[PDB]
């Protein structure tokens, strides 16, 4: 079934850019569908304060949503039981979003530092630019001077930077690679 | 920019001061020098009217004919006539008319049709990337012949 | 394809592949649009195709999507036999074995330029292309 | 930045300036070439009279209190709300041993001037594992 | 960009010079005060055209001060920069970066990261120039620059532009 790829992938990502505590409480509430909240409790046989944030990083990651698994309570009452609905379509909806939205991130940093074009002013701590640097360029004065401080400008984002940013490219794209191989082993259906 | 969306001062829709519309008036680097010195003359005829009670040998004089006639702080218009006339490739204002009669008929705006006339153009790949805005808005074919025309009236001194 | 598209995207034939994976004139590699367009925004850069380093030069790139580069390379070479022989005098007087023995020689020219296992006349080739193009330009 | 301004007579110049402050008149003048330097001199004696910056410094927490428009169910929100901030600084002992010092010195009837003085020993430590500790209370005494 | 336009101007006349020939004197102060300036929003002034027919319609007098004041629309010529196209120019001033190219009455810079690859700084030249794989610029030399950046502050623009593509460099 394509679903354990999803759960399986779902393992991925909270054991890869999560703890191993994340993907225990995972596996239990894809142990069972209609899983009581007690028996969940005692598996992992620990605190609230351990289980908690766990379960809402899930439904905050839309993988899993708590649903309303509603139980009849045996003494003239109404107690439900909170059984999680695992929202795999929302799941590839948050998880590939982050994907998409740190690439591009990263590929602004690599632009950033791809050629040091703006100047600053080591004296003032500010930051400048090449319009800027016309501006303030004279005839007399071969350098750039910061009228702020009266004081010569130095380059910033050096050439090194920008193999980093894409060394965290290449670091992104290979860590990324199983994440997004399950899942967009998942696009093909979209269950 | 080269949209033609430069300050709204620059806009087709120019107002004079009495309100009234025409297109953008725009010269090309020779077109306005010849209308420098004339206009200044005309000063110049003021100027005595109030007082009463190659190419480049009479460049300089003329200019400082005028140079003496103004304050001369402005000996950047020197300059700019420097700039002017050692790259102004036009004479003879009837060729500017006629350059007008062709370049205008073709309805190009008119700071469009005076880079054309301006820079020292030849062939139409030349104008698709001098001026990136004047690629296809005309077939190239005209744009070389109409240049050739132009560079049919290249008058060196 | 199934595991050969991009630097970035390389597990890109399920990936949604609408991203034009196009290839530089220049690379003759499967360069997705997340990678190819941070290359010739700014110029002629090389791209990180398993570590490669030939250069994706400017905006002059051309199309090739999903049909066997470097087949379609031996095809562009056979395009470049077909663009070098566009005007080569095959049939002006209507023979058609000279026609067949014309086409031949047009093809050893491709299949010169494009086999590269021992190719020395693809250099010839692309000099009988320039004698080609010498006939062409005169 | 060098972010200064220092007044220098431009018709003089002749030194780092010999000049006076007409304060009646709000000015300050050359006191050779007499030009008036700077005008508009603005006071700064009414402004104090109105009003522990010696010790805490820019840690900042202002005195507050129930108000006059305001119910029994105001009162004690307020006195409970009070209190469920002073997590944020670790004055809280300052706080109570600043108080504990000055019921300290004021309680066996000592000078005001030493309740500052102690206070001012007390600030000038407060951390050292040579102290770790030390039973809180030569910290204070 | 050359450019002749119709432009408003606010001319303050100071009491001092309230005789009968002020009129004489309002078109002497425009003049003076304007042909050689600049403007952010209108670029340099050049000439002043059309000078026995411009309007001086009429002078409000100030609450204080009492300096008459009079309103001016005008017609003169003027230069106007832009981003986004060619100009042909005059290489005049160099720096470490790249060379300054006079343009109208503006001094527009170049710099080498918008210039070509094959063309670079060779400090042996003198006056210092820049070989490229194809030829060389010197001061004289015939440069035709695109600005792609340009700055206008209140009466006086400074322009950066590049020679990257083709049908540029010397001339
Ligand atoms: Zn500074
Ligand atoms: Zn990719
Ligand atoms: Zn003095």
């Amino acid at each position: 079934p394509i679903d354990d790829i999803v759960k399986n992938l779902l393992k991925f990502v909270v054991r890869g850019f999560y703890g191993g505590s994340f993907v225990l409480v995972l596996d239990a509430i894809l142990f069972h569908s209609v899983l009581a909240e007690d028996d969940l409790k005692q598996l992992l046989s620990i605190n609230k304060t351990e289980l908690g944030p766990l379960i809402a990083r899930l439904r905050s990651d839309r993988l899993i949503s708590i649903h309303k698994q509603r139980e009849y309570p045996p003494n003239s009452k109404s107690v439900e039981r909170v059984y999680y609905y695992v929202k795999y379509p929302h799941a590839i909806d948050a998880i590939k979003w982050k994907v998409h939205q740190v690439v591009q991130r990263l590929k602004d940093d690599l632009d950033k530092n791809s050629e040091p074009n703006g100047y600053m002013c080591p004296i003032c701590l500010t930051k400048y630019t090449q319009l800027e640097a016309v501006q303030l360029l004279n005839f007399d004065r071969t350098e750039f001077l910061c009228s702020l401080c009266d004081e010569p400008l130095v380059e910033d984002d050096s050439g090194k930077k920008n193999k980093e940013k894409q060394d965290k490219l290449n670091r992104l794209m290979d860590q990324i690679q199983p994440i997004i191989d399950s899942l967009k082993k998942i696009d093909d259906s979209r269950i | 920019a080269a949209t033609l969306q430069l300050g709204q001062e620059f806009q087709l829709k120019q107002i004079n001061h009495q309100g009234e519309e025409e297109e953008l008036i725009a010269l090309n680097l020779s077109e306005a020098r010849l209308v420098i010195k004339e206009a200044l003359v005309e000063r110049r005829r003021a100027f005595k009217r109030s007082q009463k009670k190659t190419r480049e040998k009479e460049l300089e004089s003329i200019d400082v004919l005028l140079e003496q006639t103004t304050g001369g702080n402005n000996k950047d218009l020197k300059n700019t006539m420097q700039y002017l006339t050692n790259f102004s490739r036009f004479r003879d204002q009837e060729t500017v008319g006629a350059v007008i009669q062709l370049l205008k008929s073709t309805g190009l705006h008119p700071f469009e049709v005076a880079q054309l006339g301006s820079l020292a153009c030849d062939t139409a790949d030349e104008a698709k990337t001098l001026i990136p805005s004047l690629n296809n808005k005309i077939s190239d074919d005209e744009l070389e012949r109409i240049l050739k025309e132009l560079s049919n009236l290249e008058t060196l001194y | 394809e199934n595991k050969d598209m991009c630097p970035i995207c390389k597990t890109d034939r399920y990936l949604s592949p609408d991203v034009k994976f196009l290839v530089n004139p220049e690379c003759y590699h499967r360069i997705c649009e997340s990678c190819v367009d941070r290359i010739f925004s700014l110029g002629p850069a090389q791209c990180p195709y398993k570590g490669c380093d030939k250069i994706l030069r400017k905006n002059k790139f051309k199309t090739q999507i999903f049909d066997d580069v470097e087949v379609e390379k031996e095809v562009d070479i056979r395009k470049r036999v077909f663009n070098v022989f566009n005007k080569t005098i095959d049939d002006f007087n209507g023979d058609l074995v000279e026609y067949n023995k014309y086409l031949e020689e047009v093809e050893d020219i491709i299949y010169k330029l494009d086999h590269g296992i021992d190719v020395a006349k693809t250099e010839e080739k692309l000099r009988t292309y320039e004698e080609l193009n010498k006939q062409l330009i005169m | 930045p060098n972010l200064n301004i220092v007044l220098t007579c431009p018709e003089c110049k002749v030194y780092p300036p010999k000049i006076v402050e007409r304060f009646s008149e709000g000015d300050v003048v050359c006191a050779l070439c007499g030009l008036v330097l700077s005008d508009k001199l603005v006071d700064t004696r009414s402004e104090w009279r109105t009003f522990n910056p010696l010790l805490d410094g820019n840690n900042l927490s202002t005195r507050i209190g129930k108000g006059e428009t305001t119910d029994m169910r105001f009162t004690k929100e307020l006195n409970k709300a009070q209190g469920k901030n002073v997590m944020d600084k670790k004055d809280n002992e300052v706080q109570a041993a600043f108080a504990k010092i000055t019921m300290l010195c004021d309680a066996a009837e000592l000078p005001k001037i030493v309740k500052d003085c102690a206070k001012e020993a007390y600030k000038l430590c407060h951390d050292e594992k040579t102290l770790k500790g030390k039973s809180m209370e030569s910290i204070m005494a | 960009m050359f450019f002749i336009k119709d432009l408003s101007l606010n001319i303050t006349l100071h009491p001092s010079f309230f005789g009968p020939r002020m009129k004489q004197y309002l078109k002497t102060k425009l003049l003076e005060e304007v042909e050689g300036s600049c403007t952010g929003k209108f670029g340099y002034i050049l000439c002043v055209l059309d000078y026995d027919n411009i309007d001086i319609q009429r002078g409000r007098i100030l609450p204080t001060d009492g300096s008459a004041e009079f309103n001016v629309k005008y017609r003169a010529v003027v230069f106007k920069p832009f981003k986004g196209e060619v100009v042909d120019g005059t290489v005049v001033s160099c720096s470490q970066h790249g060379f300054e190219v006079q343009v109208g009455p503006m001094k527009v810079f170049v710099t080498k990261h918008l210039m070509p690859q094959d063309l670079t700084f060779n400090a042996g030249s003198n006056p210092p120039s820049y070989q490229s794989s194809e030829d060389v610029i010197t001061i004289k030399s015939r440069i035709r620059v695109k600005i792609e950046g340009c700055i206008s502050q209140v009466s006086s623009i400074h322009a950066i532009g590049s020679i990257k593509e083709d049908y540029l460099g010397a001339i």
